């Protein structure tokens, strides 16, 4: 672990240091179909015409990134994702940018989004979430020891590979930070205490939400829910959980130990680290090392009627991507 | 039960991020 660790670091400071810029063109690709939707932009599935491959390709309006103040995360995610390499992580290929846009091509994952599956098929049995909730684990152990902190964990943004492994999409929030931070921002039904109350926070918050993916991966729906935002940060604050009767004993002590609104005593943020996850119980039939390298067996495995299938995501009103013939926040978005 | 609930509140659709 640490060994590897050591390694990963050693490699990501070289791209995080001297990132890579402008590796593509609009006129490289075929807009195909919009495989999601964001606040700047939408996300498209797009395929690269001289390598004839497929990309979800992400665009974001600059000038939108502007009005909601979002730059420093927009910059915060190209950075970050351009420089990090993980198993569990989607991978960008190109990025670049025009007179009003800003590109990140990631890869195609045609498995679609955890949030479909698990909102239709109601829950998954426990099993099956301890096989994605291992690799959330180690995705979060390789992101915070790059000082990472991801900041929005949820359904929505984990995709199902061919493999039936996942996919860690959309750092938006993910951000480099040694120390503290106090951004607000996150999905309500997932956010810290700590957030919520405006107290400053670190990777902890991380672990925080996997308690909250866990939950709803096993229970069908989160484990704080309301029909308003603020009532959701109500029952968050409130350090009053319930759990599904049917929840294994072992299950709900994890989870009692992650929804831990007292820092001090919450697993990730002790002095056992990740462990006090990894050694936990529930954890207890994983096999760390085979997840981190594929073999286990993947519980579920969306199959797709070929390459460009788009069968396992939802549709979206198709919008024409229009570029100004007159440059948009140049000075804004200069390092992208 | 505590899953109707959930499936008649109005948060059981892709839920966006907050930014302010
Ligand atoms: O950009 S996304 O992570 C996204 C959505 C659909 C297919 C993808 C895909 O196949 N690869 C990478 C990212 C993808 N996104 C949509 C915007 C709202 N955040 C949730 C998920």
């Amino acid at each position: 672990v640490k060994e590897f660790l050591a390694k990963a670091k050693e490699d990501f400071l070289k791209k995080w240091e001297t990132p890579s810029q402008n590796t593509a063109q609009l006129d490289q690709f075929d807009r195909i179909k919009t495989l999601g939707t964001g606040s700047f932009g939408r996300v498209m599935l797009v395929k690269h015409k001289e390598s004839g491959n497929h990309y979800a390709m992400k665009i974001l309006d600059k000038q939108k990134v502007v009005k909601l103040k979002q730059i420093e995360h927009t910059l915060n995610e190209k950075r970050i994702l351009q420089a990090v390499n993980f198993p569990f992580l989607v991978k960008l290929e190109f990025s670049f940018k025009d007179n009003s846009n800003l590109y990140m091509v990631m890869e195609y994952v045609a498995g679609g989004e955890m949030f479909s599956h698990l909102r239709r098929i109601g829950r998954f049995s426990e099993p099956h979430a301890r096989f994605y909730a291992a690799q959330i684990v180690l995705t979060f152990e390789y992101l915070h020891s790059l000082d990472l902190i991801y900041r929005d964990l949820k359904p929505e943004n984990l995709l199902i590979d061919q493999q039936g492994y996942i996919q860690v999409t959309d750092f938006g929030f993910a951000k480099r930070v040694k120390g503290r931070t106090w951004t607000l921002c996150g999905t309500p039904e997932y956010l810290a205490p700590e957030i919520i109350l405006s107290k400053g926070y670190n990777k902890a918050v991380d672990w925080w939400a996997l308690g909250v993916l866990i939950y709803e991966m096993a229970a069908g729906y989160p484990p704080f829910f309301a029909d308003q935002p603020i009532q959701i940060y109500e029952k968050i604050v409130s350090g009053k959980v319930r759990f599904p009767s049917h929840f294994s004993s072992d299950l709900k002590d994890l989870l009692r130990n992650l929804l831990q609104v007292d820092l001090t005593k919450r697993f990730g943020n002790l002095k056992n680290g990740v462990n006090d996850i990894k050694n936990h119980k529930w954890f207890a039939t994983t096999d760390w090392i085979a997840i981190y390298q594929r073999k286990v067996e993947a519980p579920f495995i969306p199959k797709f009627k070929g390459p460009g299938d788009t069968s396992n995501f939802d549709d979206y009103e198709e919008e024409e991507i229009r570029v100004s013939i007159n440059e948009k926040c140049g000075k804004e978005f200069t390092e992208f | 039960t505590t899953y109707a609930d959930f499936i008649a509140s109005g948060r059981t659709g892709r839920r966006n991020a907050i930014h302010d």
